[PDB]
RNA sequence: UAAGGUGAUAUGAACCGUUAUAACCGGCGAUUUCCGAAUGGGGAAACCCAGUGUGUUUCGACACACUAUCAUUAACUGAAUCCAUAGGUUAAUGAGGCGAACCGGGGGAACUGAAACAUCUAAGUACCCCGAGGAAAAGAAAUCAACCGAGAUUCCCCCAG
RNA sequence: AGGGUGACAGCCCCGUACACAAAAAUGCACAUGCUGUGAGCUCGAUGAGUAGGGCGGGACACGUGGUAUCCUGUCUGAAUA
RNA sequence: UUUUGUAUAAUGGGUCAGCGACUUAUAUUCUGUAGCAAGGUUAACCGAAUAGGGGAGCCGAAGGGAAACCGAGUCUUAACUGGGCGUUAAGUUGCAGGGUAUAGACCCGAAACCCGGUGAUCUAGCCAUGGGCAGGUUGAAGGUUGGGUAACACUAACUGGAGGACCGAACCGACUAAUGUUGAAAAAUUAGCGGAUGACUUGUGGCUGGGGGUGAAAGGCCAAUCAAACCGGGAGAUAGCU
RNA sequence: GUUUAUUAAAAACACAGCACUGUGCAAACACGAAAGUGGACGUAUACGGUGUGACGCCUGCCCGGUGCCGGAAGGUUAAUU
RNA sequence: UGAGCCUUGAUGUGUAGGAUAGGUGGGAGGCUUUGAAGUGUGGACGCCAGUCUGCAUGGAGCCGACCUUGAAAUACCACCCUUUAAUGUUUGAUGUUCUAACGUUGACCCGUAAUCCGGGUUGCGGACAGUGUCUGGUGGGUAGUUUGACUGGGGCGGUCU
RNA sequence: GCUUGACUGCGAGCGUGACGGCGCGAGCAGGUGCGAAAGCAGGUCAUAGUGAUCCGGUGGUUCUGAAUGGAAGGGCCAUC
């Protein structure tokens, strides 16, 4: 039988997985349980439209957002600027909160979130680069040179 | 009745034909049976008297399909 | 339409008429008790007992109209149980029951014949049940045909015992 | 034609051939209003537990026969111009 | 009438009146007859309608072989000098009849089988609810008492009132006899007879339905009917018999 | 005590009593395609079926046959495959 | 736990031969810290001669037409052959458990002031039981029938060409 | 002693039967056996030793072959 799955099921049902079952545990209980659905001619294809609609739809929208990453990429160096002591030591803060308006009027608008750092920064100047979390795969590779004043 | 609330279907005779040849009234009988279900559609699980076959056909085609058949054909469950 | 009539046994009464309300024929309404599908309930058919409304210069018991069942849809009220659903009251509409044959279906004998008798016969006959119309049923090729062609169905004569 | 009339009537009587008639309701037919009805065209679409098979029965004039064909109680089960 | 055979003491008929038994349709063959004739003749249907249309079709003029096939021949056989069937004698449609077929098929009659009804107002068993058993007997268990036991046992008396107990009316039943036997009566009557507090009897009403019921069991009862009830129906069953 | 209502009232039937045997309950059994009932508002000291027929003394031998109970190793063996 | 299996990687002592060279299309190298041979074992194929592989140890290196040979390297990379195991899986065979089907003539809630039912909850069984279709045994419980003729009556004996 | 006439196709003409059948038969042909040959041989000196039809089996044979080719099947022949 063909009835198509919903959750994990021993062994298998691999969320969404046509099959070749008996008609026991389907109609009689499993299905009767939110689980698995009649895989007719007409849902066999059902969840055909969700694979195709769900897929490239919000999928390769990672896209439209993969180059606003690389909107970063084309600036590859940001300035923010608060009192340094002499010899770099500078007395507050570079503020993962900061760090948000310091490129929200640059360019690529940001909140606070989003903006993944290496350690709780910041303190020392010079020279910082910065890695993102802006999905999933391919982050920045951001820098920001902090001048003193 | 022996009637399967699916596929209307019911009792149907014939013979027995001995060796000897001698006809003999008879029945032929499904298999049918009072078996359950679910039905996510109106959160029930209804029970219906059912053939053989009777469930055979209610898996290829839409566990819900029935119901509206049956819905226009003017019973209740 | 009309000179007469108030059906029969079937007289007689006491009357109705005789130029258009005597009577009679026809169309259409009016009334149409009680039984009975009987349908407010009950029953030994024609009877017994109700509830809801209304009636009185008399608003007691009686009078009088609605109140059976399912299917359908609607509004309403509404469980175990949250929603719901089942449940319930109501409203509208429909149905019920009776019928001669023929007709389609569900069931379907035996006597008989075979010179016995079991296959076979009678026979899908008789009967039982359901259902419906003026007819019902069938009907618009997944048919035939035989290399040529035919062109839904029902019916009649042949082919042919 | 036929019937009646004191016996057996074309011409006594009712009728018959023929030619006429409806205030009212009505069936069937045409046309017309109102509710539902879809018509049209174009491009489609071409009826799966279904055919078909194993087992039992049954319908076919055809008695399982060398028996195609149909129906299916039971178990199964395609192709898609 | 039936028989070898009947006055027959073998069957039938009381008499008269009226009815009552070889049909009808189709098919088929022979005879008669009529028409056409190597032709004969339409069937449904049309129709001005018994006319006339309509020759689909049937029969016949060619037969022999299973058949292919050949044909005044053909089969037979490898072939027959042969042999079998054939060629040499007209048919056909209708009318009337003698047969035969199928049909209730010349009338009348079963015992029975089958289907669907109707009946537990009789009767069998049950159920529910009221009833009925005059009179007279026997005298179980128990109790009390006195005796007796170590106490029990046992015991006597007195009480008490058991029992499908006894006799015996009503009430139920039916053993013998005689009567009745075209009855008083389709099971009675009379003289007797059995049970009569029980597995008793009875009123009213329910319930069990036909291969079914019910049955203290006889195949008994199931409406004067029972080795398969009644009524209607298959049904004119079938009848080599009368 | 019962019976052949209507030729048989008996030595026949019933009987307490005995035996065998089936039933653990949604019981065996029985009516009914079934649903449902009865058995029983019972529960093996209960219920059905068979024979035997108070009580007394008793009920020997035969399992070859036929019926049955039990065994499940083997031979044989249906649909199906 | 049998067999079906797609992939896997695998095996072949002719006779000589680095000796258990597959047949063959491709064949000078591939693989190598995604740690290599060396050993140390486990087991795999056994012609007691040598292969397959799991794991650890190890640590920068292992294999060559050759020269032999019909085919010459199991050097890798191609399609496969016998011989074959491996999950993955498909189903039979048997035993195990399980819960959601099915049963429930236990318990409770509700419709509902109802020993029916349906719905719900809970306990218990549970893929058994039960019902279908098929199928062997049984089957006077029921049903339909047969069970000859002659014959110095019938029967019995005898006879039947 | 040779041998297979216990042959194959036929059959004038008869006998005997209600029938269905049964039987006797010289000769014709093909081909045998034996005799040199005339000739004899279609089973046993005669008369008992047997089972119709149906249905199916085996082989032979286009005779048939349901659109055609085939085939199944059916015919025919022997045969069980
Ligand atoms: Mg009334
Ligand atoms: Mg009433
Ligand atoms: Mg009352
Ligand atoms: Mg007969
Ligand atoms: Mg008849
Ligand atoms: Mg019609
Ligand atoms: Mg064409
Ligand atoms: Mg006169
Ligand atoms: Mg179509
Ligand atoms: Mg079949
Ligand atoms: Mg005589
Ligand atoms: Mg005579
Ligand atoms: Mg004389
Ligand atoms: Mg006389
Ligand atoms: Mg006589
Ligand atoms: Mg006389
Ligand atoms: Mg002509
Ligand atoms: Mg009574
Ligand atoms: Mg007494
Ligand atoms: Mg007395
Ligand atoms: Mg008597
Ligand atoms: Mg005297
Ligand atoms: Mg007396
Ligand atoms: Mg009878
Ligand atoms: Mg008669
Ligand atoms: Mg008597
Ligand atoms: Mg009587
Ligand atoms: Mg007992
Ligand atoms: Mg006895
Ligand atoms: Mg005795
Ligand atoms: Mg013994
Ligand atoms: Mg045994
Ligand atoms: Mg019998
Ligand atoms: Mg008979
Ligand atoms: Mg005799
Ligand atoms: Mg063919
Ligand atoms: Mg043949």
């Amino acid at each position: 039988m063909q009835v198509i799955l919903l959750d994990k099921v021993a062994n298998l049902g691999s969320l969404g997985d046509q099959v070749n079952v008996k008609a026991g545990y389907a109609r009689n209980f499993l299905v009767p349980q939110g689980k698995a659905v009649p895989a007719t001619k007409k849902n066999i294809e059902f969840f055909e439209a969700r694979r195709a609609e769900l897929e490239a739809k919000l999928a390769e929208v990672l896209a439209a957002a993969n180059a606003r990453a690389e909107k970063i990429n084309a600036l590859e160096t940001v300035t923010i600027a608060s009192k340094a002591g002499d010899e770099g030591k500078l007395f507050g803060s570079i503020g993962t909160r900061d760090i948000a308006d310091a490129v929200t009027a640059a360019g690529v608008e940001v909140a606070k979130s989003e903006v993944r750092l290496p350690n709780g920064v910041l303190r020392t100047t010079g020279e910082h680069e910065v890695s993102f979390q802006v999905h999933s795969e391919v982050f920045a590779k951001v820098i920001v040179n902090v001048v003193a004043e | 009745s022996r009637v399967c609330q699916v596929t209307g279907k019911r009792p149907v005779t014939g013979n027995n034909r001995s060796h000897a040849l001698n006809a003999t009234k008879r029945r032929f009988l499904p298999n049918l049976h009072s078996h359950r279900f679910w039905v996510e559609s109106e959160k029930r699980f209804v029970t219906l008297r059912v053939s053989a076959k009777g469930m055979r056909v209610i898996d290829k085609k839409g566990i819900d399909t029935v119901l509206a058949e049956l819905r226009a054909r003017g019973e209740k469950y």
